[PDB]
C-alpha cells in the first residue's frame, strides 16, 4: 500500500536500522529513555520526541501520507538531539554521521 | 546533568 | 547439522549480534579495523583475532567441534580487546558488558 | 596510539 517514494523511504530506514551504521545509529534505535539516563529536563526541552522505532511503526501502519512527512520525522529525531544537548556531545556527532547517511540516501531518491 | 550514553545500559 | 548445545549457542550468537545490546556490541562485529583505526601495533600484539562475524561464519559452516571450542573463540574475542587495551578504555568496559551477557546465557545452556 | 573508536567510521 506504500508509494514508489515511501517504499525508497522504508529502505532507507532499513539501512539506518542495519549494523553498518550501529555504532553511531544506536542511540536512535528506541525512544530517548530520560529514566535510565536520569534527565528530568529531557521532556521539558524536547516537547516532541522522535526515534527510528517510532519511525518504523508509523511507516508499517501506513501513517506517512508521503515521502515529506517521513523526512519531517527523521529530522525531527535529528533536531532534538542537537537540540537537547550541548554541540560538543558525542551524541551531537553521531547524529551528524547518521543525518549525512539519511540526507544524501532521500536526496538520491527517483 | 549532562547526558551519558554508556547510562543507557 | 549442528548440536542441541551449539544451536543454543548460535541463539547466544543471534541475541550478541542483536540491537538490543549494538550500544556495547558493535566494535566486535567485525574484525578490527587496525587500518582504518592506525592502530599499527594491533597485529602485533593480537596473534589471534576474534570477532562475531567470524565466529558466525565458523558457526555457519559447522566448523565448531563441540559448544566448547565456541566459548574459546568468544573468549578469545574477549581476551584480545583486554589484552591490546587499557584497563580503563571504553571499548574494554564495552566487552565487560558483553562478555557479561555472553557467560549468562552460555551458563544457563541445558 | 590509543584506539579511537569513533575512528572507525
Amino acid at each position: 500500500k506504500l508509494s514508489e517514494h515511501l517504499r525508497y523511504c522504508d529502505s532507507i530506514l532499513r539501512e539506518m536500522l542495519s549494523k553498518k551504521h550501529a555504532a553511531y545509529a544506536w542511540p536512535f534505535y528506541k525512544p530517548v529513555d530520560a529514566e535510565a539516563l536520569e534527565l528530568h529536563d529531557y521532556h521539558d526541552i524536547i516537547k516532541h520526541p522522535m526515534d527510528l522505532s517510532t519511525v518504523k511503526r508509523k511507516m508499517d501502519g501506513r501513517e506517512y501520507p508521503d515521502a515529506q512527512g517521513f523526512a519531517a520525522d527523521v529530522r525531527l529525531m535529528f533536531s532534538n538531539c542537537y537540540k537537547y544537548n550541548p554541540p560538543d556531545h558525542e551524541v551531537v556527532a553521531m547524529a551528524r554521521k547518521l543525518q549525512d547517511v539519511f540526507e544524501m540516501r532521500f536526496a538520491k531518491m527517483p | 546533568h549532562r547526558x551519558v550514553l554508556r547510562d543507557n545500559y
